[PDB]
């Protein structure tokens, strides 16, 4: 039937109580003396 | 009633999804025992039924909880395990499951399978929730996980409830063969289990194998490991 | 308030609530030069306790609790003010404020 | 990951299947993968003792470790084209105990002898059980694991690779040893590209000083 | 000539729409009280 | 739309990643091509009327690519992952990060080519 | 000096990731030597580190690993300058036994007091939501008790089962309650103490429940 195989199921594994443990510079020019940063980060699960 | 409330979002929810139900009560006896009951039945009607359990607990407290199962077969409603002094292991099979030749060869075939032994019953002795057999290592069909150690005593361990399912009999010669999930303990007192995933029959010895439907089973399995034993089995 | 303006907002405009394993792009404005560190932690650990955590207020009640006055202006007289405003004056005339020898008033 | 030194005295074991489900057609990439990994270790210039064992249910014995000549890569690799897959053909079986006895016999008596075994089964196995007796038997000839402060680890190193069409990954992985960082397990897709599993196969503790090597992964 | 606009705002699903216009006696278009002027057209996500 | 549904799982069931690699890196890489790959296209194929046809040709490129993306990722598990250590759950974490960003960059380029 | 910790209840066996800013009293960052203590709630220093601010902008990220057998209770993290012994820097978590609420619950007064002669009596509403940012449904419990500094004094007839909906709830102590819970029926006597709300919340599907205080 129109259902997900049981084998392809991922399940969700990752639970961390905290995460994002980073330290980054803002070397982006500044604009008004306001410097923007965009990194790409991934939600834990 | 009195002494008892049920909110009414568990009132309301007819035979749908009512699986889990919630009681308050606002004291209970601490003299004598305050029962109550009411009826239950069955609507969608699956076998391999899982228990049931209640939780009791005070609402300024959750560590202080008494659980206790119930179901209608397994008597105190624990799950049926078999475990030896302090290790444990999952006992949740049946006895056994379920004649002709081919399809005992297709099965002897099969990679789960590794050891095929045709043993005698010495003795049977019985314990608090398990039965032991001395198995009399005649000769090896095919040696599995453990050898046959030239031959010598080996003991089995079964469910006790499957003792009333079947009697295994002393003195009497058993065509059987099971899996790497079967032998337990330390050697040389490795315990062999029996259940669903292993298989077991009566080969009568060749004295007994004197009647027809005896002859026609014995000359059956005598060419099953005759084929066994040096045709083997492409893998 | 903060000396400068740190600013952590979502990088993605309207979107849809973002799904678990999805990607989004946080945008922090700071001052150029500065070194940012991040964490995020699940609420339930805040529900849990939230005693003690790190915030502007506590960082300027400690500022002003390590302050060197405890008079909210005016005073006795001019060495007494002085004094109440946490300085020293000394001429050459001989005028002076009063002697300090306690840390905490 | 392996014991590499011209300077050093280190055995390598081949064991090759015999059953018959595994086919002539992967048997031929086993064979061809076996002759890239002897020509990629031999050309170090390291001549360690070698052994061929091909097994489906008695285990045949094709090269001694004792055999004198048997440092020689030449002899072996022109042995390896020397058996083929219908060898084995009145035997179908999968007795891979059998096979791991046989080289617990060839391998009996050299405390610092490093010792590589590598194993090409598909693991479905009709015969025997499970060679963790024979594997823990070989353990405890070199005396591994019996000393705190010495645990030798480094002297017993087993590979499988899981050749084969339909092939049960559990008993492949309780048969190959798992040490702290590394691999030992391996699939049929890396016939093609030996490069990729090559490199894991070998490392340079102290091979860097010599010149004569170049690496192909396309990795990097 | 006139146009009618098909606007269609939901999520990625796709749409069929069947537009028709119901004749009428004080103009002269292709309906007629018998004839009926139907169109089935399709609509994707998120355009018009 | 169920018939476009079933032909892009037919297509994902193709995938073939063996087995021999590590059982978390696995569970890893499994998953973050299932999140990011599968999801988000197969809602977007499941709003499709019957009609429309799909070019199996664009999932085959899907699948090409992605097989050469977990080998890149495979590869900064071991051999350049010389800061942290190699095989280590930490090296998977560090590595993640780009291995999801090339993934879902794929993901944005192939939108484009699904109708044909 | 300023220790932050990612988060404030952390499980035995679980890793500690604490970060230190030095500043000075211009709130600049700074350069100098930093020593780290870690004390369990007994006061018995277990592990004490070194470090210098030098050449990282004033913050130095740290770990550690709590170990399996530990005494939980309120542990605590000192850190003080090498100059400065004497004056030491306090920041302290705590660790338990726990699992992860799934909603929050918020027991908010409508006035942050209760006026003594108010007959209508103190009036708490229960505010429960998911994490997520959806409503909760269920039941709830509140009791209402009498802290009089150290000394906790509780209601047992306050005890009211209040049926929580759309996140929502009310419940009344009369003042009558309040005057007899305490044997003495005198009120100005009642002038300087402080009530608290002991509010569980409890899902129809009995999955778990939530003890919030104020």
């Amino acid at each position: 039937e129109d259902i997900i195989a049981e084998e392809n199921i991922v399940s969700r594994s990752e639970f961390p109580e905290s995460w994002l443990w980073n330290v980054e510079d803002l070397k982006e020019p500044p604009k008004n003396g306001i410097s923007t940063k965009l990194m790409n980060i991934f939600l834990k699960d | 009633g009195v002494d008892r409330y049920i909110s009414k979002y568990e009132l309301d929810k007819a035979f749908s999804d009512r699986n889990t139900l919630i009681i308050y009560l606002d004291k209970v006896s601490h003299s004598e025992d305050d029962c109550l009951a009411f009826k239950v039945h069955q609507y969608f009607n699956v076998e391999l039924i899982q228990p049931g359990a209640v939780k009791v607990y005070a609402y300024y407290n959750l560590e202080e909880s008494c659980t206790r199962f119930y179901h209608p077969e397994k008597e105190d409603g624990k799950l049926n395990k078999l475990c030896r002094d302090e290790l444990c292991r999952c006992a949740e099979e049946n006895c056994f499951i379920q004649v002709t030749l081919e399809e005992r060869l297709d099965k002897a075939c099969e990679p789960g399978v590794d050891y095929v032994y045709k043993t005698r019953l010495v003795k049977v002795q019985l314990s608090n929730d398990f039965d032991e057999y001395i198995m009399a290592i005649e000769q090896t069909i095919k040696s599995g996980s453990d050898e046959v150690q030239v031959g010598q005593q080996r003991t089995f361990i079964s469910p006790i409830k499957c003792r009333e399912a079947l009697k295994l009999e002393e003195k009497k010669h058993y065509l059987m063969w099971g899996l790497s999930s079967d032998f337990w303990g330390e050697k040389p007192n490795l315990s062999y289990i029996i259940g669903k995933d292993t298989w077991v029959e009566h080969w009568p010895e060749e004295d007994e194998c004197q009647d027809e439907e005896n002859q026609k089973q014995c000359q059956d399995l005598g060419a099953f490991t005759e084929s066994m034993v040096v045709f083997g089995c492409p893998n | 308030s903060c000396v400068g303006s740190l600013v952590v907002k979502s990088g993605q405009s309207e979107d849809r609530q973002p799904v678990p394993g999805q990607q989004m792009t946080l945008k922090i404005e700071g001052d150029h030069g500065a070194r940012v560190v991040l964490v995020a932690v699940d609420k339930g650990v805040f529900v849990l306790n939230k005693k003690n955590k790190l915030t502007q207020s506590k960082i300027w009640d400690v500022v002003e609790k390590a302050d060197i006055g405890c008079t909210p202006g005016s005073g006795k007289d001019y060495a007494g003010v002085f004094s109440d405003a946490g300085l020293t004056f000394t001429s050459s005339s001989g005028q002076q404020t009063a002697q300090r020898a306690e840390l905490q008033c | 990951k392996i014991v590499l030194d011209p300077s050093g005295s280190m055995n390598i074991y081949l064991v090759l299947d015999g059953s018959d489900s595994i086919g002539a057609s992967n048997f031929t990439g086993a064979k061809k993968c076996l002759v890239n990994l002897i020509e990629k270790v031999a050309s170090y210039g390291v001549k360690p003792r070698y052994g061929l064992v091909t097994y489906a249910t008695y285990p045949k014995i094709w090269v001694k470790v004792s055999e004198a000549d048997s440092s020689n890569a030449d002899w072996v690799t022109k042995q390896l084209n020397e058996i083929n897959y219908e060898d084995h053909k009145l035997k179908s079986g999968t007795n891979t105990k059998k096979a791991l006895q046989a080289v617990y016999s060839m391998m009996s008596w050299w405390n610092r002898t490093r010792h590589v075994i590598i194993l090409m089964t598909d693991g479905l196995h009709n015969m025997g059980g499970d060679p963790i007796t024979v594997i823990d038997e070989i353990r405890d000839l070199l005396y591994i694991g019996k000393d705190r402060k010495n645990p030798r680890e480094d002297y017993l190193d087993v590979y499988v690779f899981g050749v084969g069409p339909l092939v049960n990954q559990v008993n492949i992985n309780a048969l190959a040893s798992k040490k702290d960082n590394e691999q030992h397990v391996f699939k049929v897709k890396d016939m093609e590209n030996l490069e990729d599993v090559f490199y894991q196969m070998i490392d340079e503790s102290q091979s860097l000083s010599l010149c004569g090597m170049v690496w192909e992964h396309r990795k990097g | 000539e006139i146009r009618a606009v098909l606007y269609n705002y939901r999520q990625n699903q796709e749409l069929k729409v069947r537009v028709e216009l119901l004749h009428n006696p004080a103009f002269c278009s292709l309906a007629t009280t018998k004839r009926r002027h139907q169109q089935t057209v399709t609509i994707p996500p998120k355009s018009s | 739309a169920n018939n476009h549904i079933r032909t892009v799982l037919k297509l994902f069931r193709t995938i073939d990643l063996d087995d021999s690699k590590k059982s978390f890196y696995l569970t890893a890489a499994k998953y973050g091509i299932q999140t990011q790959l599968r999801e988000p296209i197969i809602r977007i194929v499941g709003g499709y009327l019957p009609s429309t046809k799909l070019s199996e040709a664009c999932v085959k490129n899907m699948i090409s690519e992605v097989y050469e993306i977990e080998g890149d990722f495979y590869s900064k598990f071991s051999y350049a992952c010389e800061d942290h250590a190699p095989y280590s759950v930490e090296c998977l974490e560090d590595a993640r990060d780009d291995y999801l960003t090339q993934l879902v960059e794929l993901f944005k380029e192939t939108k484009k080519c699904l109708r044909e | 000096l300023f220790i932050q910790t990612d988060k404030t209840i952390y499980t035995p066996g679980s890793t500690v990731l604490y970060r230190i800013f030095t500043v000075n009293h211009k709130l600049l960052p700074v350069g100098r030597t930093v020593m780290v203590n870690i004390e369990n709630p007994e006061g018995i220093p277990v592990k004490q580190d070194s470090l210098s601010s030098q050449n990282q902008l004033g913050v130095l990220p740290l770990s550690w690993d709590i170990p399996e057998l530990v005494n939980m209770g309120q542990w605590k993290i000192r850190a003080y300058y090498e100059n400065s012994p004497q004056q030491v820097f306090s920041t302290e978590f705590e660790v338990k036994e726990y699992v992860l609420p799934s909603f929050e619950v918020i027991v908010e007064p409508t006035e942050k007091f209760y006026y003594i002669y108010n007959e209508k009596g103190l009036e708490v509403t229960i505010t429960a939501r998911f994490l997520y940012g959806k409503k909760v449904e269920g039941t709830a419990f509140v009791i209402f008790g009498i802290q009089d500094g150290e000394q906790r004094i509780s209601l047992p007839e306050s005890l009211k089962r209040i049926p929580i909906e759309d996140g929502s709830g009310e419940v009344v102590l009369s003042r009558k309650v309040l005057l007899d819970g305490v044997q003495n029926p005198r009120a100005e006597d009642l002038v300087g103490k402080s009530l608290y709300v002991s509010a569980t919340v409890i899902l129809h599907s009995g999955s778990d429940m939530v003890q919030a205080e104020r």
